Parts: C-alpha cells; sequence; structure tokens
C-alpha cells in the first residue's frame, strides 16, 4: 500500500501547476512565445524535480 | 388588496442537490471537489404560492425543486434590479420547446402568463442580447434544477427524477446532469418564479435552497454515474471520510 | 543506458464541423466603434475563426498578443471570444501593457494579469477624422474607486465631492467627467483616433466549437498517432472503448488524473487512449576485456 | 524581449542578447529641408524575421 500510495502521489503531483498558468506542457508549447513561457516551464520543472 | 401571497415553511434538504462539477468521465473512483454545493441536511424554504415577499436573493446560486404532477410551473426571471434599467433573463417553457431570452421584458411584482395560446403577453422585444431555443426542460415526478453564475457563464443543471409511490423527498441520490451553459456575462442578484395560471383558481408549491462554497466527496460507479456523496463539514464522521478519501472508515483515531 | 520510445507515425486533428464562419468582418469595418466609455462587447462562438481576414486589413499599428502566440491562432481552439471594440488616442494605446499605468487602463478598461488575448490597434485618421471633429468619442476621467478587470462603468453615480453641488453651473472644482476627444488632423502621432479591438480568448474545460481552418484527418486505430481532439493534444494509440460516457461529457480520466478516453467530435464514439510503447534499454555485456559482444 | 513592428520587420534581437544600445540625436547632421528619403523602413513582410 505504501509503494502504491507513493506512486499515486507522484503521478498526482504531475498535475500540480506550481504557480504556472497551466499544468499541461504541450499546451503551453503551442500557447505562448518562448521567452515568456520559459519562466512557467521553470516553475513546473522545479516543482516536478 | 394583496393579490400575491406566498406562505413559507422550512423543510429538510436530506441528501439532495449534488451535481456534476465538470463534464469529465470518471469510473470506480472517489473524487473530492470544492465548489458551490447545497449543504446536506440544510434548511430549504418551501414556498406555497396561492393567487408579500417577491424578493428572493440569489446569493451564490439557487436550488429549485418542483414536485407537482399538474405541471403548473413555467419559467423563471433572473434580474439584478428587476426593472427596465438593467437587462434580465427570462425563461419560457411550453410543450413544443423552451425559449431562453436575455431581454428586458417588463413585468411588475406579479409576473405571469396568459395561459389556448399566450400571444397576448408581448407584442415585441425592446433589446435582446442573447437568445436560445431547445427541447423543453420539463417533461409523480421531481424536477430538480440548480442555477449558478461563475466567471461570466450562467450554468443550469437538471434532473427529472421519477419518484416511486411515496409522499416526500426520498433519501436517494439524484445527481443533476447539466443542460445548458450560456456565456451571458450579466450580474444577477434576485430571481422570481413564474407560476402558470389560465384564464383564476391556481396554486403552486416549490422548494428553494441556497448553495454555499463547500468541499464534497463524490463516488462514481463503474458506469460513470454518481451513487453517493459526502459533505465534509457536516459532521466529524464525514470529515474523517474526506480525510481518508474512503466511504468506509475503519476503527481507530484519525486526526 | 538509454530509454526507448515509439515515435508517432502520423498526426490526426479532429475539429467539429461548422460551415458558418465567425463575424470577424463585422467587428472590424463597422464604420462606428461607439466610444471608449461604452465599448462594444461582442460574443464570438460556434463559428469558423479565420484569422487571415484580420491580416487582410490595413497594416496594424499594434498587433500585440499576450497569452497567445499570434502565429498559432489558427491551430489553437478557444471556447469564447470577447471582442471589446473602442477608439482611443494613440499615446494611450501604449498604456494597455504590463507594467504601464494610465488613465485608460484604470478608468476605461482594465485587463487581468492572466489575460489571454490580442490587442489589435490601427489608425483611421484618413477615415474617422474631420475638421469639425467627432465629438461622440468621450472618456470618463472621474470615478469613486478603481475598475476591477473586465468592468464597464456607465452609470451616472452621484459625485458629491464638495458640500454644495455645482447644480449645472461653473465653479471651483466643477468639471465635466466626460472629456470629448480632440480630433484635429493637424495633430501628430499621439492624438489621432485609433480603433482598438481586444480579442479576449476565454478558454476552459468545455466544448470549444471554435477552431480554425484545419482540414480534419481520417481517424486511425492501433497506431501511435499524435491526436488533437478539440485542442487536447497527446501521443497514444486509439482503441474503440467499451466504456459508456454519459451524453454530456467528452473526456475521461482515471485515478491518476490523466486523459484516458476521448469522445470524437464528428462521430460520437468513445476512444480509449493508451500510451504507445515506452521503456528502458539495458546493455547486457561481459567485460570489454573478454569480448565486445553485447 | 521587446516586440513591435520594428522588432520583427526591421531589426530583431535575441532574448539572451548581451550588448549595449547607444542612441543619440543627429537631426542637425542627417536631416535636410528637402527631406532625406534614403532612410526607409519595411513595415510589411510575409513572415517575421
Ligand atoms: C411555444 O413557445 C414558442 C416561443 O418561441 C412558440 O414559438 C411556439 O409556437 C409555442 N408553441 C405552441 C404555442 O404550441
Ligand atoms: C434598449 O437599449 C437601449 C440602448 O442601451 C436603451 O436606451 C433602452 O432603454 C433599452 N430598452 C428599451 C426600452 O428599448
Ligand atoms: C452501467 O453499465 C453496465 C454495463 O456496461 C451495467 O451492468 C450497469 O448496471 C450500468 N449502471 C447502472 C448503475 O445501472
Ligand atoms: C466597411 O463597411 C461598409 C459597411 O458598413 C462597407 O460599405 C465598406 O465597403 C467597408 N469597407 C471596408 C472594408 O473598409
Ligand atoms: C458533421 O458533424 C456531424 C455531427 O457529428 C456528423 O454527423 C457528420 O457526419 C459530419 N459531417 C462530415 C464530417 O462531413
Amino acid at each position: 500500500n505504501h509503494n502504491a500510495q507513493a506512486l499515486n502521489t507522484l503521478v498526482k503531483q504531475l498535475s500540480s501547476k506550481f504557480g504556472a498558468i497551466s499544468s499541461v506542457l504541450n499546451d503551453i508549447l503551442s500557447r505562448l512565445d518562448p521567452p515568456e513561457a520559459e519562466v512557467q516551464i521553470d516553475r513546473l520543472i522545479t516543482g516536478r524535480l | 388588496v394583496n393579490l400575491i401571497t406566498r406562505t413559507q415553511s422550512y423543510t429538510n434538504s436530506f441528501t439532495r442537490g449534488v451535481y456534476y462539477p465538470d463534464k469529465v468521465f470518471r469510473s470506480s473512483v472517489l473524487h473530492s471537489t470544492h465548489d458551490l454545493f447545497l449543504p446536506f441536511f440544510s434548511n430549504v424554504t418551501w414556498f406555497h404560492a396561492i393567487h408579500d415577499n417577491p424578493a428572493l436573493p440569489f446569493n451564490d446560486g439557487v436550488y429549485f425543486a418542483s414536485t407537482e404532477k399538474s405541471n403548473i410551473i413555467r419559467g423563471w426571471i433572473f434580474g439584478t434590479t428587476l426593472d427596465s434599467k438593467t437587462q434580465s433573463l427570462l425563461i419560457v417553457n411550453n410543450a413544443t420547446n423552451v425559449v431562453i431570452k436575455v431581454c428586458e421584458f417588463q413585468f411588475c411584482n406579479d409576473p405571469f402568463l396568459d395561459v389556448e395560446s399566450e400571444l397576448r403577453v408581448y407584442s415585441s422585444a425592446n433589446n435582446c442580447t442573447f437568445e436560445y431555443v431547445s427541447q423543453p426542460f420539463l417533461m409523480k415526478n421531481l424536477r430538480e434544477f440548480v442555477f449558478k453564475n461563475i466567471d461570466g457563464y450562467f450554468k443550469i443543471y437538471s434532473k427529472h427524477t421519477p419518484i416511486n409511490l411515496e409522499r416526500d423527498l426520498p433519501q436517494g441520490f439524484s445527481a443533476l446532469e447539466p443542460l445548458v451553459d450560456l456565456p451571458i456575462g450579466i450580474n444577477i442578484t434576485r430571481f422570481q418564479t413564474l407560476l402558470a395560471l389560465h384564464r383564476t383558481a391556481g396554486a403552486a408549491a416549490y422548494y428553494v435552497g441556497y448553495l454555499q462554497p463547500r468541499t464534497f466527496l463524490l463516488k462514481y460507479n463503474e458506469n460513470g454515474t454518481i451513487t453517493d456523496a459526502v459533505d465534509c463539514a457536516l459532521d466529524p464522521l464525514s470529515e474523517t471520510k474526506c480525510t481518508l478519501k474512503s466511504f468506509t472508515v475503519e476503527k481507530g483515531i484519525y486526526q | 543506458t538509454s530509454n526507448f520510445r515509439v515515435q508517432p507515425t502520423e498526426s490526426i486533428v479532429r475539429f467539429p464541423n461548422i460551415t458558418n464562419l465567425c463575424p470577424f468582418h463585422e467587428v472590424f469595418n463597422a464604420t462606428t466603434f461607439a466610444s471608449v466609455y461604452a465599448w462594444n462587447r461582442k460574443r464570438i462562438s460556434n463559428c469558423v475563426a479565420d484569422y487571415s481576414v484580420i491580416y487582410n486589413f490595413a497594416p496594424f499599428f499594434a498587433f500585440k498578443c499576450y497569452g497567445v502566440s499570434p502565429t498559432k491562432l489558427n491551430d489553437l481552439c478557444f471556447t469564447n471570444v470577447y471582442a471589446d471594440s473602442f477608439v482611443i488616442r494613440g499615446n494611450e494605446v501604449s498604456q494597455i501593457a504590463p507594467g504601464q499605468t494610465g488613465n485608460i487602463a484604470d478608468y476605461n478598461y482594465k485587463l487581468p494579469d492572466d489575460f489571454t488575448g490580442c490587442v489589435i490597434a490601427w489608425n483611421s485618421n484618413k477615415l474617422d477624422s474631420k475638421p469639425s471633429g467627432n465629438y461622440n468619442y468621450r472618456y470618463r476621467l472621474l470615478r469613486k474607486s478603481k475598475l476591477k478587470p473586465f468592468e464597464r462603468d456607465i452609470s451616472t453615480e452621484i459625485y458629491q465631492a464638495g458640500n454644495k453641488p455645482c447644480n449645472g453651473v461653473a465653479g471651483p472644482n466643477c468639471y465635466s467627467p466626460l472629456q470629448s476627444y480632440g480630433f484635429r488632423p493637424t495633430y501628430g502621432v499621439g492624438h489621432q483616433p485609433y480603433r482598438v479591438v481586444v480579442l479576449s480568448f476565454e478558454l476552459l474545460h468545455a466544448p470549444a466549437t471554435v477552431c480554425g481552418p484545419k482540414k480534419s484527418t481520417n481517424l486511425v486505430k492501433n497506431k501511435c498517432v499524435n491526436f488533437n481532439f478539440n485542442g487536447l493534444t497527446g501521443t497514444g494509440v486509439l482503441t474503440e472503448s467499451n466504456k459508456k460516457f454519459l451524453p454530456f461529457q467528452q473526456f475521461g480520466r482515471d485515478i491518476a488524473d490523466t486523459t484516458d478516453a476521448v469522445r470524437d467530435p464528428q462521430t460520437l464514439e468513445i476512444l480509449d487512449i493508451t500510451p504507445c510503447s515506452f521503456g528502458g534499454v539495458s546493455v547486457i555485456t561481459p567485460g570489454t576485456n573478454t569480448s565486445n559482444q553485447v
């Protein structure tokens, strides 16, 4: 149960926005220009790491 | 001299007024959602309208319940100031279809309809920002409706529950399926229900509750429909269920 | 050593079929843009959003998009489009920008921090400037409090600043809240009339029904294909799904909060999405001294 | 990171640009009463630069 709960928590945290406007990455790829989207992708990467 | 009279009583909401928070399919799962819901076992105002309180505040949202077999209830009027100054939403329901119109249809503190035909009501409309037509909302039977406005969208949820042979509101779950979301973007402060009288003797009975910001735990069966729900702040047992994300709580002490 | 992925063979895009095109030719070329204090708010939905007609007009003075990349307008699908049309002076057009404050920003039209949309401003001096002067264009420079985003203030609130109201006559601290724009053609850049349309692209988890000229591709099954369903893009294999959606929801999710099923806009069947094969690659080797076989 | 007609259709700089912009007035030395029409700018292009 502990192993399953840890994996489920990881996959759930994959959907947290961590202050960014959106949680989907391919969405923000086709959404925004690079220089302004880099900060939000940095927030996502920091949260996921 | 008092043409309009409305007798108000109090009743128990039981476990009623839960709807689908979003149009996303889920199966065999428990989902916790924070939104405007009708609190479980809350006080619901039962209004008997017989031909002076016409001001029903809208608050966050409204839960309407109709239970008459006679199909005597027809439409709604939603308005902030309910005068010609501000635009208002109006609903028309007849056997053929339903017509939603954001129009300043001027009615006094006693709105109604003529009945047969109702062509005598309005010759024309002054302004109409938004219009819509559809198959009629209404089809004993319990018509449960939920109205709200969030981020500029006005959303309606509905459920036409075929009640078994029994008197009052059952202790069962009727998850209200959404019907129409209109991007109207108008302020709303008060609402009024339009009783149907023909041309006179006539009466109506309805239930009104007010939604509140609450966190709920919803159960989806293997088919996708909601079977049960838990209101977290109702009692400590429900809070324990919400914390554990399980409808069955084992023996122990839970923070 | 490495990780193995099955690269997508094809790309399928499924957008709902609407013959009607959006009235983009009406929000522009309207020969009348009302005024800034009462700016026209038009709703755009359930139509083809062809952004080429926007570029088909005169070279724009300022085509600045904040939350959306301008080149990606056709690819992206939006729920609702709010066209906010008005006319302002040129120097105030630059006031609609992050970090920049101005009278128009706070007392005429305010944008939210997470505003996803486009500001399109172009001159109409050769078409909307007259020697007499268009006195219809007026702005309200006085308000009790600041304007929250997406708010319009047109009610004549009782502005009793002093003890005695001016009562319609001139006096100290008695000025008209509505200031008519001075449209003199001899004036240079910074005072000429400019038509500004703010296309607010409000999108959320709802049937968008507003996409763009994208020829839909035939549906494929049992092949890792880049699917674009109503703006939801992903990589996976599509299979005919046994699960029965209720008539009103279009996406499916599992206990992991991931998109697992999708309802096709054109034909109403439920498709299960399975991620195409991914894995790790291990190199089983003896010592490099013994042999190089792996 | 500054967008505009001149930025995309006349002269584009990178976001990570490391350098210095030195701009001064030269009206008294590069302007004539007839008007120097050699100085021109491109405001229309099929795509950006
Ligand atoms: C129902 O009301 C609509 C209102 O638009 C009307 O067009 C229609 O004829 C009505 N049906 C009747 C009277 O049977
Ligand atoms: C309709 O809209 C106009 C313009 O806003 C307004 O002057 C009028 O009072 C509204 N209602 C009527 C009665 O036409
Ligand atoms: C949902 O569908 C299944 C068959 O796929 C059926 O067995 C089940 O009873 C349905 N749900 C309900 C609550 O009836
Ligand atoms: C602008 O619109 C008018 C009609 O309102 C039309 O007669 C005219 O040709 C249009 N011209 C353009 C594209 O500016
Ligand atoms: C257009 O969409 C409708 C709605 O599903 C569909 O029945 C019809 O086949 C479509 N027509 C096409 C794809 O040519």
